[PDB]
RNA sequence: CCGAUAACGAACGAGACUCUGGCAUGCUAACUAGUUACGCGACCCCCGAGCGGUCGGCGUCCCCCAACUUCUUAGAGGGACAAGUGGCGUUCAGCCACCCGAGAUUGAGCAAUAACAGGUCUGUGAUGCCCUUAGAUGUCCGGGGCUGCACGCGCGCUACACUGACUGGCUCAGCGUGUGCCUACCCUACGCCGGCAGGCGCGGGUAACCCGUUGAACCCCAUUCGUGAUGGGGAUCGGGGAUUGCAAUUAUUCCCCAUGAACGAGGAAUUCCCAGUAAGUGCGGGUCAUAAGCUUGCGUUGAUUAAGUCCCUGCCCUUUGUACACACCGCC
């Protein structure tokens, strides 16, 4: 606990996970996409942003402060 | 117009005359008895009411000294001619007018009667002309070199609230021996009437 | 559409004299240069029409080449006079804004040219006072002591 | 001394040219209103003026 | 709390529930219009104090023999 | 179904009006719109390529919500905190040039004429306008 | 016309104010002039706050002046001319009177 | 059915902003300067102009035209004032115009819900004094 | 049918322990539709605990100065965060944060100056107002704390802070700080 | 204050009083304030409404050519008294709670006897004594200084950031000022030029008439930033452009582009504060040719804690002891 490093842009070992496990969790906003997937956090809301153009992520706010997405419901 | 001044400018400018007036008058006529200016501001022409208690020593040899303060007074202030008059009027029970016994008591300590004995004197003349109470303080170089007050107080004497601002009649005055300067404040309680 | 990040992406790059780091925006990036600023960054950007929005990591050899020469000749892409910094220079009176450790020695210069002129303001320079004619009673001594 | 310099500095402007109506000080003045007066002197005159204690 | 009344209104109620008893009764919105006329107060203020207090002596008169 | 721009979301109906403006390419703009601040207060250029889009639309806006404004009085209207450094913080105008040109411009396009005292208010073709797109975009908010 | 009258009375006090309106429109009501209503423009509260010591020491303690400047104003009508109808004032010291016609 | 005359003004008030309510009958309307009572900007407090509303019935307010024109203050107190005039001039039409059965039944509703929203707050402001920054606080004061 | 914030119905919460149901303020009267009811809470004793606690909330969460008037965005903050509460326990956030205060409230507490005996001196018993409103305090502070300095927004670490207190996991600073209370009231018994 | 009583009868102070705030759909009024209604309009809907929706567009004191005072203004009045109920209390003075009510402690102003070697002779044509009075300590003019910096302290301002900064949109005030006796210097709408500060013409306002419906800030809604001394912070410093003035250098102030330093919530200590209060946040006035980080006021958003204690710091009353009375900073 120093310095973050976040990263700017993606790869293929972070876009990999982002779509493998990211529409698992219940809770889904830039902060905790950022700390879970140590990216920078304005590249996590355009990938945020970018999972809901395709469809499978539902938000619920969209506030300037705060953003806030779930996943789809099963069943 | 743009050429009349506005509202609150022509009030506080009346004030100030007020004031300046006031206070050339009391430098003046201390000595013959002054006690306030009234005046009633028509456009046509004012009119100035000198309350004073030597009246007659006031008017001059055949109104000459009204004349020259009615001169006087028109030329420092730029009224138009003939548009100022001065008149005098002679207060009633003189007894009760607080500036007035200042002028008195002074005038015995520049005579040379004692402190005491000339406080004591203008104190029983404002109770026999009739108050609710009076307080008379002289404070300076009494006697000593060391500064002293004298405080002489008998009857009523309010001191907070509103009501002493209209029950109770208030001079300060200034003596200049050749010690230096004795201060004299009176305080004179009015008494209530439906007149 | 933030994906992953490009091969030809250069994390460092070489500008000038300075180095710069690419993983921040190029307006925001190109400001470390010394001698450009917020302002002169984004206008220089909008002069050479790139996007604003890519990072300066992504920007590609010859926008960079691009931009540099936008930044080193302003007056050429209508840049107004008033937005430069060496405004009617104390030498030869050229509108330019100089970027570089060029503006270091224009700096030295106007302050050795105070020294040797022996004027107010360089010999506070010299005694590493203020200048701008503030008081010195009780500020500063962080400087001293 | 002569004419050419005794009042010659310009007293257009600042505390030189602004004295008080009363005691002739360039002090405390209150140029509200049109007052011109000292700071002391309005407590002196304000009452005579017409400016009470309400609050 | 803080109310306390003092002689001013205490002095003046007990006279005029002397004076003015068989007039006077248990309104206190009668009470303050007879001290309009059974005497002159200067205040509002003051005359609905001493009318307050005057129904309440009044209440108190009405059981015990009060000073008045 | 008579719908105004008041019975409408404005900030909405700036977006939209500014997109009104883009489509139709009568606006005129001054060149040095990528240069210049848009007041004296703010630190930074406007991130919008289409500032001037949306100012005109904003000031037709407000044209339509009060007539009579003049130069100053759209200063007044887009003035904001300026934060002066470690001064204490103040209100600052807007940029006269630029309310100027954007009154101008409007002028220009026919949705606003001067009154017959100072300032200027919306022609009727100007309203014609504005409530076209305010059913436009009651239409929009409502499918 | 036919003329009109105007009658602004600016004074210090309301009683005195008061006294000045109410005795004008009495008499004006008399002799059947239209009064119309005695209209009364914001009280103008002139504020000064000094020191109220003269050395500038003590515990920094401010004196408050307050001067209170009210205004009224009346409108006469009639279909004869009014100024030959009503020429005196009946005012006391205190108040000033500002009789305007509508050209101005 | 066109009964003239048929409208009351009631006015609501908190810290200086006054919104004066004109209802009218006639179809269920309400509107606030010329616009509508959802499009207020601070969609914040929606709910606490939508209060009254809620609370009463759209049955209720189905037969007023209001029109509310608000003048003073700062936002939160132009909302207080807009939702009290409402319930006020609601009141008052329904006193003025149709039974105390019905007008008792609305109001002590509205007033066991929110006090506030039939009786004005007395609380405006207090003076500055000249010792501190504001009406009760002191500047800062040293003994060395 | 009031449903705080359009939704979350109120008569659906249960508080669970005696001493605290007469000052949870949640139910029946107690249900606003907004956090922002400013109705002169503080005129008397024992006044606000008629105060509705989604408002207290709201006023304990605006401190340190850089935000102190700002109610509204406080309002804001209190409703993302119940957003986010919902959607990580999938049960009523009212109940989640009346657990919370439940859980977070101390029990016993330190007193007396008697020249600092053990820890601070005596051990003292809480009353349930101090309860509440410790409880309201030591949330907003682990809110505050956990979300200063980082990328977390507040509504997040509100949110956290509310759930690691309503399941008492002792990963909450308001648990920490309750159990050191009472760790010293126990020492200081 | 009630009562006990070698005291009785009083006087001041407190209170009472004055101003302010809160309520009056009750009265008086309003073209220098408006609201409704009606008539002309302008725009939308037009399937079809049409007494449809908006207008700070124009009119109906441009006198026969509408009414009204709710909103605004300000006068007369009223209204709140511990008055009603319950309990406590000698059932006294009063206290607690509750109902109705706008209001059940709104803030100020004034303010006793006695005193201080407290401050002011740099407020005064208030003043005693003393000094100086022509190579002047009078007065005027030129220049410099009052700002000067190894350092210590006090009042403050800005911050240390994401509850944030930037960019844009939307949206709301109240105090109060405004053209000059001397005295020269006003507030500014509107149009044009410039990127900005500004400049150039035309007005209006001596003022509920014009600025001004004071389009204030914060706040609100969207954008970018992403925990880093970073788009936080803007100190320092270079260059250029204006404005005021007789004059801007030791930068008067303002604008633009560059530089981005400490600063990551601060030890011992210590200040202020109980409800529209603290605090955030701007706007007026004073000073002002040029000007606010100051002060005096105003509005806006708006709380936490407490309804207690004598622990600390002190204060009041009684008893008490005293070798003190320059009165414990005493005395010895
Ligand atoms: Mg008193
Ligand atoms: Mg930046």
């Amino acid at each position: 606990r120093d310095k973050l490093n976040n990263l700017v842009l993606f790869d293929k070992a972070t876009y990999d996970k982002l779509c493998k496990e990211v529409p698992n969790y219940k809770l889904i906003t830039p902060a905790v996409v950022s700390e879970r997937l140590k990216i920078r956090g304005s590249l996590a809301r355009a990938a945020l942003q970018e999972l809901l153009s395709k469809g499978l992520i539902k938000l619920v706010s969209k506030h300037r402060a705060q953003v806030i997405y779930t996943r789809n419901t099963k069943g | 117009m743009a050429v009349q001044i506005s509202k609150k400018r022509k009030f506080v400018a009346d004030g100030i005359f007020k004031a300046e007036l006031n206070e050339f008058l009391t430098r003046e006529l201390a000595e013959d008895g002054y006690s306030g200016v009234e005046v009633r501001v028509t456009p046509t022409r004012t009119e100035i009411i000198i309350l004073a208690t030597r009246t007659q020593n006031v008017l001059g040899e055949k109104g000459r000294r009204i004349r020259e303060l009615t001169a006087v007074v028109q030329k420092r202030f730029g009224f138009p001619e003939g548009s100022v008059e001065l008149y005098a009027e002679k207060v009633a029970t003189r007894g009760l007018c607080a500036i007035a016994q200042a002028e008195s008591l002074r005038y015995k300590l520049l005579g040379g009667l004692a402190v005491r004995r000339a406080c004591y004197g203008v104190l029983r003349f404002i109770m026999e002309s009739g108050a609710k109470g009076c307080e008379v303080v002289v404070s300076g170089k009494l006697r000593g070199q060391r500064a002293k007050s004298m405080k002489f107080v008998d009857g009523l004497m309010i001191h907070s609230g509103d009501p002493v601002n209209y029950y109770v009649d208030t001079a300060v005055r200034h003596v200049l021996l050749r010690q230096g300067v004795l201060g004299i404040k009176v305080k004179i309680m009015l008494p209530w009437d439906p007149t | 559409m933030s994906l992953v990040i490009p091969e030809k992406f250069q994390h460092i790059l070489r500008v000038l004299n300075t180095n710069i780091d690419g993983r921040r925006k190029i307006a925001f990036a190109i400001t470390a240069i010394k001698g450009v600023g917020r302002r002169y960054a984004h206008v220089v950007l909008r002069k050479a029409d790139i996007d604003l929005t890519k990072r300066a990591g992504e920007l590609t050899e010859d926008e960079v080449e691009r931009v540099i020469t936008i930044m080193q000749n302003p007056r050429q892409y209508k840049i107004p006079d008033w937005f430069l910094n060496r405004q009617k220079d104390v030498k030869d009176g050229k509108y330019s804004q100089v970027l570089a450790n060029g503006l270091d020695n224009k700096l030295r210069e106007d302050l050795e040219r105070l020294k040797k002129i022996r004027a107010h303001r360089g010999l506070r320079h010299f005694w590493g006072l203020r200048v701008r004619g503030q008081h010195t009673k009780t500020t500063g001594r962080r400087g001293r002591t | 001394g002569h004419q050419q310099l005794y009042w010659s500095h310009p007293r257009k402007f600042g505390q030189g040219s602004r004295s008080c109506r009363v005691c002739s000080n360039r002090h405390g003045l209150i140029r509200k209103y049109g007052l011109n007066m000292c700071r002391q002197c309005f407590r002196q005159y304000a009452k005579d003026i017409g400016f009470i204690k309400l609050d | 709390m803080g109310r306390v009344r003092t002689k001013t209104v205490k002095k003046a109620a007990r006279v005029i529930i002397e004076k003015y008893y068989t007039r006077l009764g248990n309104d206190f919105h009668t009470n303050k219009r007879v001290c309009e006329e059974i005497a002159i107060i200067p205040s509002k203020k003051l005359r609905n104090k001493i009318a307050g207090y005057v129904t309440h002596l009044m209440k108190r008169i009405q059981r015990g023999p009060v000073r008045g | 179904p008579g719908v105004t721009v008041k019975d409408v979301n404005q900030q909405e109906f700036v977006r939209a009006l500014a997109a009104f403006l883009k489509k139709s390419g009568k606006l005129k703009v001054p060149e040095w719109v990528d240069t210049v601040k848009l007041a004296k207060h703010k630190e930074l250029a406007p991130y919008d390529e289409n500032w001037f889009y949306t100012r005109a639309a904003s000031t037709a806006r407000h044209l339509y919500l009060r007539g009579g404004a003049g130069v100053g009085s759209m200063t007044k209207i887009y003035g904001g905190r300026q934060r002066n450094g470690v001064m204490p913080s103040h209100f600052s105008r807007g940029s006269k040039s630029v309310a100027r040109r954007v009154l101008q411009a409007l002028e220009g396009l026919k949705m606003v004429e001067k009154d017959q005292d100072g300032g200027r208010k919306l022609t009727p073709q100007g309203q014609r306008d504005l409530d076209r797109i305010a059913g436009q975009v009651a239409a929009a908010n409502k499918k | 016309a036919i003329h009109r009258i105007r009658i602004t009375l600016t004074s210090r006090n309301v009683k005195s104010l008061e006294k000045v309106c109410a005795d004008l429109i009495r008499g004006a009501k008399e002799k059947n002039l239209k009064v119309k209503g005695p209209v009364r423009m914001p009280t103008k509260t002139l504020r000064i706050t000094t020191r109220k010591t003269p050395c500038g020491e003590g515990s920094k303690t401010w004196d408050r002046f307050q001067m209170r400047i009210h205004k009224r104003l009346i409108d006469l009508h009639s279909p004869s001319e009014i100024v030959k109808q009503i020429t005196s004032i009946s005012i006391e010291p205190g108040v000033e009177v500002e009789v305007t016609i509508a050209d101005a | 059915s066109k009964g003239p005359l048929q409208s009351v003004q009631v006015f609501g008030r908190k810290k200086t902003a006054t919104a004066v309510a004109h209802c009218k009958r006639g179809n269920g309307l309400i509107k606030v300067n010329g616009r509508p009572l959802e499009m207020i900007e601070p969609r914040t407090l929606q709910y606490k102009l939508l209060e009254p509303v809620l609370l009463l019935g759209k049955e209720r307010f189905a037969g007023v035209d209001i029109r509310v024109r608000v003048k003073g203050g700062g936002h939160v107190a132009q909302i207080y004032a807009i939702r009290q005039s409402i319930s006020k001039a609601l009141v008052a039409y329904y006193q003025k115009y149709v039974d105390e059965a019905s007008k008792k039944e609305i109001k002590d509703i509205l007033i066991q819900y929110d006090r506030t929203l039939l009786v004005a707050d007395p609380r405006r402001c207090e003076s500055k004094k000249f010792g501190g920054p504001g009406a009760r606080a002191r500047y800062q004061k040293s003994y060395r | 049918d009031i449903k705080l914030f359009g939704k979350w119905s109120t008569d659906d919460v249960q508080i669970n322990d005696i001493s605290l149901q007469d000052y949870i303020a949640v139910k029946e009267k107690y249900a606003k539709y907004l956090p922002h009811s400013a109705g002169r809470y503080a005129a008397k004793r024992f006044r606000k605990a008629q105060c509705p606690i989604v408002e207290r909330l709201t006023n304990s969460m605006m401190m340190h100065g850089r935000n102190n008037g700002k109610k509204l965005m406080t309002v804001r903050i209190v409703k993302h965060a119940f957003e986010i509460i919902h959607l990580l326990t999938g049960e009523n956030p009212l109940q989640v944060l009346v657990n919370a205060i439940i859980n977070s409230g101390p029990r016993e507490d330190s007193t007396r100056i008697g020249r600092a005996g053990t820890v601070r001196r005596q051990a003292v018993d809480v009353s349930p107002l101090r309860r509440v409103n410790q409880a309201i305090w030591l949330l907003c502070t682990g809110a505050r704390e956990a979300a200063f300095r980082n990328i977390k927004t507040i509504a997040e670490c509100l949110a956290d802070e509310l759930i690691n207190a309503a399941k008492g996991s002792s990963n909450s600073y308001a648990i920490k700080k309750k159990d050191e209370l009472e760790r010293v009231a126990k020492s200081n018994r």
